[PDB]
């Protein structure tokens, strides 16, 4: 169907949406359904805990991806610390390019939260980095953002040849030069009218990063003060460097 | 460093 076998292999990676919504979202159900009042149920803290859900998903999908399962645990480990949040945010913005609109908020739990509510109960510095999110999705939906191309995207962020002390980096710049090629192959023969839609999808990773340091910053500085429960991934990610 | 939850999530 004019669609490189990389591709393929890489979309049979891919989770089951729905069965992963279910999943979250029982989960958190299962949260305040527990503590029915005392403790502390407030929004922005909502986020972290999906957030930090959205994460071992990450995690589970990348464990079972067709390359990345013959790394050794140390550059699995090295490879997904560095680009975590990237993911997170990548993830976040295919969703609504994908099952989003207008001004409304499509949750990883399948809950849509028009944009409107979530800024009046969040904090401005939290607002304007969804913000930034959202022009990243603006742009893409008039790119015609499939999930042919969110897969190698995703390939893109976690196989960066600029980490350091990676036992093979070889496959890590051999899986980068083996999903660049796919994207070409793919954006031009499937839109060949949209002249650059590769360059343009490519010019959006340094963007996702840009918005994942805001991010980091910002929770970082939500948690040195008791603003975030506990999640013992999104925190220890966080602290994976830190400085 | 060692990455516990992490590694319990990668072996």
């Amino acid at each position: 169907a004019s669609i490189p076998h990389l591709i393929l292999e890489l979309l049979k990676c891919e989770p089951d949406e729905p069965q992963v919504q279910a999943k979250i979202m029982a989960y958190l159900q299962q949260e305040q359904s527990n503590r029915n009042r005392q403790e502390k149920l407030s929004a922005f803290g909502l986020l972290c805990k999906m957030a930090d859900q959205t994460l071992f998903s990450i995690v589970e999908w990348a464990r079972s991806s067709i390359f990345f399962r013959e790394l050794k645990v140390d550059d699995q480990m090295k490879l997904l610390q560095n680009c975590w949040s990237e993911l997170l945010i990548l993830d976040h913005i295919y969703r609504q390019v994908a099952h989003g609109k207008e001004g409304t908020i499509f949750l990883v739990t399948g809950e849509h939260v028009d944009y409107s509510t979530i800024i009046s109960h969040t904090e401005v510095a939290f607002n304007n980095l969804l913000s930034l999110a959202q022009e990243l999705v603006v742009r893409l939906r008039s790119l015609q953002f499939d999930q042919r191309e969110f897969v190698c995207l995703k390939f893109l962020v976690l196989f960066s040849s600029d980490v350091k002390n990676l036992e093979n980096l070889q496959l890590v710049e051999g899986v980068q030069e083996q999903v660049n090629a796919a994207l070409l192959d793919y954006t031009v023969c499937n839109y060949p009218q949209q002249t650059e839609k590769f360059g343009q999808l490519l010019l959006r990773l340094p963007e996702i990063r840009a918005i994942s340091k805001q991010a980091e910053d910002y929770l970082y500085y939500k948690h040195v003060n008791g603003d975030v429960p506990y999640n013992n991934l999104l925190i220890e990610m966080l602290h994976a460097k830190r400085a | 460093s060692h990455p516990t939850i992490l590694y319990t999530l990668l072996s």
